[PDB]
């Protein structure tokens, strides 16, 4: 809350471990393979825009 | 001889002609379908569905049995059932609920 | 469901054809829990 | 009709599956304010 | 028999009068659409407007 | 859209109308304005607030 | 079903074990 320099104040951060947790929707491989095949096509490309 | 050839379901195609019962019986296989997750999914099961179809001026029934059932046995059983239905289309069926027993004691004697 | 589907075209109070077909199907040893739908 | 489209995947509401409107896929959120 | 060529589409939207445009997507209907092999030799079925 | 939605013929978005005549009294202050709605433009009276 | 399960590619039934 104070615009004070933390470097001189002496605050330090020590990172011990870094992992990422991927979440998978369990969907039957029947339809999952179909979806990935249809999204591996060139017309079904995913478009994203910066807000 | 052979009156209706309509195939109400497009997904199922005929495999044998409308053989007559001395009704008529037609065996229809199923066309290709979507992918399955695994091969052990089509014949897996034992429940049989007897679907009813609207009367066409004749009645049509869609009976589906699991794969492992013998086609000859299924055809013979369906033919016997059709013969029984044709012959019978009673009081015996009425006895097995809406006739009662104790109420069937005033009318017989009074 | 099953690959094979059988069709009967019968020339035609209480319905009886559907119970008759259900009993005939249930008579098959390998088939249980016959379902009737209209 | 359930063979010409993905209608078994959608949750049902009796006998009629609850599909989305055709012009429902796609999105556009964008402003600098 | 090789599949007949499909016409390319170019639509108009706003002042933009020559936007490249792919053919619109339509749900498959047996009355309107039918499955026809691209090449008769090997089965690669696709929908056409009859 | 860009067709028949907006002009480019140099018309103002906002107009300030100096009163034609004004007269004050111990009871009320009456002002008269002569507003002209262009020749090829339409005014909505949800605007036109007295300042 | 398709002619039962496949065999490893490249009295059968019954037992009569008794006596004691």
């Amino acid at each position: 809350t104070l615009g004070n320099d933390l470097r001189v104040d002496g605050a330090t951060v020590n990172i011990t471990s870094v992992n990422l947790y991927a979440s998978f929707f369990p969907m039957s491989h029947n339809t999952a393979s179909t979806l990935e095949a249809m999204l591996r096509n060139d017309t079904n490309d995913q478009s994203f825009n910066d807000y | 001889v052979v009156l209706d050839e309509s195939n109400p379901t497009p997904s199922y195609k005929p495999v044998t002609e409308q053989k007559v019962i001395l009704p008529t019986i037609q065996v229809l296989a199923s066309k290709k379908r979507r992918m399955a997750e695994n091969e052990d999914d089509r014949g897996a099961g034992s429940v049989a569905e007897v679907q009813m179809r609207e009367v066409k001026p004749i009645q049509t029934v869609d009976v589906s049995v699991p794969d492992h059932s013998t086609p000859m046995e299924v055809v013979q059983s369906l033919s016997r059932a059709a013969q029984v239905a044709q012959r019978l289309t009673v009081e015996a069926m009425d006895l097995s609920a809406p006739v009662d027993a104790k109420p069937l004691d005033l009318k017989p004697v009074d | 469901r099953g690959n094979l589907t059988y069709r009967l075209r019968i020339p035609v109070f209480l319905p009886l054809l559907a119970p008759i077909i259900a009993a005939a199907i249930g008579a098959i040893p390998g088939i249980a829990s016959v379902a009737i739908q209209a | 009709m359930d063979e010409y489209n993905y209608a078994a995947l959608a949750p049902r509401q009796g006998s009629r599956p609850m599909l989305s409107q055709w012009s429902g896929i796609g999105t556009h959120e964008m402003h600098g304010g | 028999e090789v599949m007949a060529p499909q016409p390319t589409l170019v639509a108009e939207q706003g002042a933009m009068k020559a936007v490249p445009v792919i053919k619109p997507a339509q749900p498959f209907t047996p009355a309107v659409h039918e499955t026809q092999r691209i090449v008769t030799n090997l089965p690669i079925t696709t929908a056409v407007t009859r | 859209p860009t067709h028949d939605v907006t002009t480019e013929r140099s018309q103002r978005l906002q107009l300030r109308f100096v009163p034609v005549d004004r007269e004050d009294t111990q009871y009320s202050y009456k002002t008269r304005f002569q507003l002209a709605v262009g020749d090829n433009r339409v005014l909505d009276m949800a605007s036109t607030y007295f300042d």
